[PDB]
């Protein structure tokens, strides 16, 4: 079956260039229109990025005229996108999609890739600051906890409770790009008042690009 | 140099519709003058653009086609027509920016004794996509379970035309050359003369 | 260029009713439309091409329509795996242009629940490094409409507060909201009574929870 495999994440700097590949397999990569779309977090996708892999035919959008340059390789069957002059408004997921028609015609996209999360900032490490289960705000038979994280740029991260034991109320809020330039996460959990103190409550941060794992008891 | 459009029309033989062939004419200097001057074209029906603008717009990469229809099937080769040669033989898109060129060959590709050398597909699951070439000979059946040619409800997927020379003007071998202009915003490779 | 506009942009329906997604263009374009479906987290999926043709693998419940300047995608019976964002795409002709809409998210309609208000005082471990922040929790609320405002000595505050809302939970079809008020260490000790005001539709009165340091 047709499947488009892409590369992984790629963090770049505000002013460098990004080169993301799109390997195609499962079909004849000779007569098929290839495209490239990008979805901003919360926003939508808006550009064509139509690349004709036959010899050299390309066509770009209006907002992306001299910033993007695409190319194809009939030997490896993989198209390449090169976006230069990365500003602070290009942090988004880049997709590569095929076409439903053949090379002369054009229609909607049918087979999509997997995405390429590209961001533009400086890397750092995380910091775990536990919240406080205030005994005064325990109305309703239950309580609340927290493992509020601090500024950290890379976000292939995750949290848990007792190494994944308790899975009731593991609501983990998405990160937010603070004014400093990094991200911050949050994770609370609701437990009965009768289980206060007896059951342990320790989160587990698994920030891989920082090699920092801090387990703090609330 | 001169665009290789002469070999597209002047050829020793053309494939059938079920196995139509294409070209990759690019990086040339076309003329578009050997098509308007002569009058041996039966149906010169361009779509998308007009015949006058073909000499001015710089196309990126043009694509030619070649197949032989059963005379009265040229009408089915059109952006929107259906039948038996436009759903599982050669599908043309609605937004087709090209020109259809058909001319009669009742004396070059016909025989008084029999010309059983051109076939077409008339049994296929579903319909085809624009610019799709399905070269296959597997048996056909309403359900699955690929059967043998000897069966009760399984038949061959292709049928021979059977062109003659002692018939009407309808059942005659016509050679259709479908040009497909691809106008991408790329470095111009094929422009007009001068 | 042809700017595609989607009017609702938020369609809350029940699991089993019919959808009325719309996609209206600016000019009088042809029937060259394309609906999509992007599950949160995954990649977009082709739903209806040419505004009247069903794609491969798409169930029979999806049936689009439309012509000229009034398009509509109507789902016969909604399914629990059919709640996602739907985009409609228009293709130009000469300069190979493509335009997308804004996305009409489809969520599950559920009984309006009261948001359980909770506030977390900042720990002394963060005070040693400055930038003290207070977190207010809002859990188990169906409608994504909550005005989370703090009370600096019975006053207002804005700019220094960022809110984060999760997605609809598959268990009870509720949401969760967490607001964080960023401040300074020397600024936190200026006041004593910090309050979190919650203005929700399901609440008959704005619930305000406060604590004394």
């Amino acid at each position: 079956q047709v499947q488009l495999v892409q590369s992984g994440a790629e963090v770049k700097k505000p002013g460098a260039s990004v080169k993301v590949s799109c390997k195609t397999s499962g079909y004849t990569f000779t007569d098929h229109y290839m495209y490239w779309v990008r979805q901003a977090p919360g926003q939508g996708l808006e550009w064509m990025g139509v690349i004709n892999p036959d010899a050299g035919s390309v066509t770009y959008a209006q907002k992306f005229q001299g910033r993007v340059t695409m190319t194809s390789d009939t030997s490896t069957s993989t198209v390449y996108m090169e976006l230069s002059s990365l500003r602070s408004e290009d942090t988004a997921v880049y997709y590569c999609a095929r076409d439903l028609f053949f090379i002369p015609a054009a229609n909607s996209f049918d087979y999509w890739g997997q995405g390429t999360l590209v961001t533009v900032s400086s890397t750092k490490g995380p910091s775990v600051f536990p919240l406080a289960p205030s005994s005064k705000s325990t109305s309703g038979g239950t309580a609340a906890l927290g493992c509020l994280v601090k500024d950290y740029f890379p976000e292939p991260v995750t949290v848990s409770w007792n190494s994944g034991a308790l899975t009731s109320g593991v609501h983990t809020f998405p990160a937010v790009l603070q004014s400093s330039g990094l991200y911050s996460l949050s994770s609370v959990v609701t437990v009965p008042s009768s289980s206060l103190g007896t059951q342990t409550y320790i989160c587990n941060v698994n920030h891989k690009p920082s090699n920092t794992k801090v387990d703090k008891k609330v | 140099n001169l665009c290789p459009f002469g070999e597209v029309f002047n050829a020793t033989k053309f494939p059938s519709v079920y196995a139509w062939e294409r070209k990759k004419i690019s990086n040339c200097v076309a003329d578009y003058s050997v098509l308007y001057n002569s009058t041996f074209f039966s149906t010169f029906k361009c779509y998308g653009v007009s015949a006058t603008k073909l000499n001015d717009l710089c196309f990126s990469n043009v694509y030619a086609d070649s197949f032989v229809v059963k005379g009265d099937d040229v009408r089915q080769i059109a952006p929107g027509q259906t039948g038996v040669i436009a759903d599982y033989n050669y599908k043309l898109p609605d937004d087709f920016m090209g020109c259809v060129l058909a001319w009669n060959t009742r004396n070059i590709d016909a025989t008084s004794t029999g010309n059983y050398n051109y076939k077409y597909r008339y049994l296929r699951h579903g319909k085809l996509r624009p610019f799709e070439r399905d070269i296959s000979n597997v048996p056909f059946s309403p359900d699955g379970k690929p059967c043998t040619p000897p069966a009760l409800n399984c038949y061959w997927p292709l049928n021979d035309y059977g062109f003659y020379t002692t018939t009407g003007i309808g059942y005659q071998p016509y050679r259709v050359v479908v040009l497909s202009f691809e106008l991408l915003n790329a470095p111009a490779t094929v422009c007009g003369p001068k | 260029e042809i700017v595609l506009t989607q009017s609702p942009a938020t369609l809350s329906l029940s699991p089993g009713e019919r959808a009325t997604l719309s996609c209206r263009a600016s000019q009088s374009v042809s029937s060259y439309l394309a609906w999509y479906q992007q599950k949160p987290g995954q990649a977009p999926r082709l739903l209806i091409y040419d505004a009247t043709n069903r794609a491969t693998g798409i169930p029979a419940r999806f049936s689009g329509s439309g012509s000229g300047t009034d398009f509509t995608l109507t789902i016969s019976s909604l399914e629990p795996e059919d709640f996602a964002v739907y985009y409609c795409q228009h293709r130009s002709n000469w300069p190979r242009m493509f335009t997308f809409g804004q996305g009409t998210k489809l969520e599950i309609k559920r009984t309006v629940a009261a948001p359980s208000v909770f506030i977390f005082p900042p720990s002394d471990e963060q005070l040693k490094s400055g930038t003290a922040s207070v977190v207010c929790l809002l859990n188990n609320f169906y409608p994504r409409e909550a005005k989370v405002q703090w009370k600096v000595d019975n006053a207002l505050q804005s700019g220094n507060s960022q809110e984060s809302v999760t997605e609809q939970d598959s268990k009870d079809s509720t949401y969760s909201l967490s607001s964080t008020l960023t401040l300074s260490k020397a600024d936190y000790e200026k006041h004593k009574v910090y309050a979190c005001e919650v203005t929700h539709q399901g609440l008959s009165s704005p619930v305000t929870k406060s604590f004394n340091r």
